[PDB]
């Protein structure tokens, strides 16, 4: 993913 | 007499209050009148239940925005591993209702609280900025429990709509006075990462939060870095307790944990901050925190005092965050003078890094001009290196006052033979000193290895003011 949580 | 709340679950939320001092203080924000009323948190993140039974009381529509499928609203997507849970617990820390027979409560119980769902598909540079740039007359605080991967390996930041947000929301939100937004410095303990390698935390325009277990140490998902400023409490070990708040389906939960939990904290103790004082600039704010926030009994092996008396860590920044503190200060803060900016390119020459390399540099701080600095905010040191394997480099940045910031620490995972291109590495730990005099970078190799490259820029770029002071800690 480009983001995470 | 103030009357504490009588929520359920509010006793077992340990680190609002408590005779052990182990708390983020936030039961004496409380007794002086502040709970948030009137302030406005939206939470960046997959969403949020705004018929959340302890979240509809305070639910503001104005908050938020469903960035993914491009409407109005923010609820979650709802599936069989409740995957979208998170933003709905990140939003109860800040504003769940008080006295409501519900859960527990929000460190700003009384604030409006909405949410971004833009999680919850691909995460582009475009999707970032429209959730970073929502309604900024209206949202005080932005809440953001995500970022770049914490797989030790990544170098990656804000693209141009983002950081096109950050600058636009600092400079004309919030009336002008600066959007306040509230990072979590990150899951990549585990993978030794750096919150330098991550360009939302290393932002000057955004309060990178770390996090303390509940006896007082650094959990194991923590991340060390120069630019984090402050901390609050989230989970630790399975016999520490956990971060309790409003669940998904409805529910509440008493095990939320993780960097997440630490920035809604920070965010709820930033609303209480703004309701004692609304004139506050985001500048302002990271004053407060650095002034106010506690080191005491914080474990870490690297606490240093720096220029100015007061101790920091790159595992906490100035320590825990103090609410009690933060709005008794805030009532009659005198706002900052304006933000100066000194550029200082420093190399004449490209250097060899090869196993050890130490550039000084004596500076001026632009002395004699407009932008004259003796009173340091943040510090960068912009980088652009070439080298075989990035994670073997270890890179310190020690000010005049000597104050020694790791900029990068070794990142064993980091295989990248890309270097840095004009990175920013920031430091919060020389903030109020006076920057003139002689500034050192040291870079290292950490491995046996013969690795090989060259440093062909190092710019210092000092922000702060020229005027202020108060007397050394
Ligand atoms: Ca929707
Ligand atoms: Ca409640
Ligand atoms: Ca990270
Ligand atoms: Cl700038
Ligand atoms: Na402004
Ligand atoms: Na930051
Ligand atoms: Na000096």
């Amino acid at each position: 993913k480009r983001r995470v949580k | 007499v103030y009357q504490e709340p009588t929520d359920p679950k509010f006793p077992q939320q340990w680190y609002l209050s408590g005779v052990t001092q182990r708390d983020l203080n936030v039961k004496a924000a409380w007794a002086q009148g502040y709970t948030g009323h009137g302030i406005v948190v939206s939470i960046l993140d997959d969403g949020i239940e705004k018929n959340h039974p302890d979240l509809a009381g305070n639910y503001d529509p104005g908050a938020s925005f469903d960035v993914n499928d491009q409407d109005p609203d923010p609820q979650p997507r709802y599936t069989q591993m409740n995957d979208n849970r998170h933003g709905t617990r990140c939003a109860g820390e800040v504003a769940a209702v008080a006295n409501n027979g519900v859960c527990g409560v929000g460190v700003a119980y009384n604030a409006r609280i909405g949410g971004v769902r833009m999680l919850d598909g691909e995460v582009t540079d475009a999707v970032e900025a429209r959730s970073l740039g929502l309604n900024p007359n209206h949202i005080h605080i932005y809440s953001a429990s995500w970022g770049p991967e914490d797989d030790g390996k990544t170098v990656d930041g804000p693209a141009r709509l983002a950081e096109e947000a950050f600058f636009r929301g600092v400079s004309q939100g919030r009336g002008g006075l600066g959007s306040i937004f509230v990072w979590a410095s990150g899951n990549g303990g585990r993978e030794h990462d750096s919150c330098n390698c991550d360009g939302y935390t290393n932002s000057i325009y955004t309060l990178s939060i770390s996090s303390a277990t509940q006896f007082g140490n650094v959990p194991w998902y923590s991340e060390a870095c120069s630019s984090t400023l402050a901390t609050t409490y989230s989970s630790g070990n399975q016999n520490e307790k956990q971060i309790v708040t409003t669940d998904l389906r409805q529910k509440c939960t008493e095990s939320h944990t993780g960097t997440s939990a630490s920035a809604p904290l920070a965010a709820g103790i930033i609303a209480l901050t703004l309701e004692a004082n609304k004139n506050l600039t985001w500048r302002d704010m990271q004053h407060l925190v650095v002034q106010t926030s506690k080191p005491a009994h914080l474990n870490a092996n690297d606490w240093a005092t720096n220029g100015v008396g007061r101790k920091v860590s790159h595992s906490y920044g100035y320590g825990l965050l103090d609410a009690g503190a933060m709005v008794a200060l805030a009532q009659n803060w005198t706002t900052v003078a304006p933000q100066r900016k000194c550029i200082i390119d420093i190399l004449t020459e490209p250097k060899d890094i090869g196993k050890r390399l130490e550039v000084r540099k004596t500076v001026t701080a632009c002395l004699g001009e407009p932008n004259h600095i003796t009173r340091l905010e943040h510090a960068q040191a912009r980088l652009t290196l070439s080298y075989n394997r990035r994670g073997d480099l270890a890179i310190h940045l020690v000010s005049p006052m000597g104050t020694r910031s790791t900029l990068l620490a070794a990142r064993p995972h980091d295989y990248s033979a890309d270097g840095f291109n004009d990175w920013a590495f920031m430091t919060t730990h020389s903030w109020d000193e006076d920057p003139s005099g002689e500034w050192v970078l040291e870079i290292e190799n950490t491995s046996e290895a013969n690795n090989y490259g060259t440093l062909t820029k190092f710019t210092l770029v000092l922000y702060g003011t020229a005027s202020g002071s108060l007397v050394p800690r």
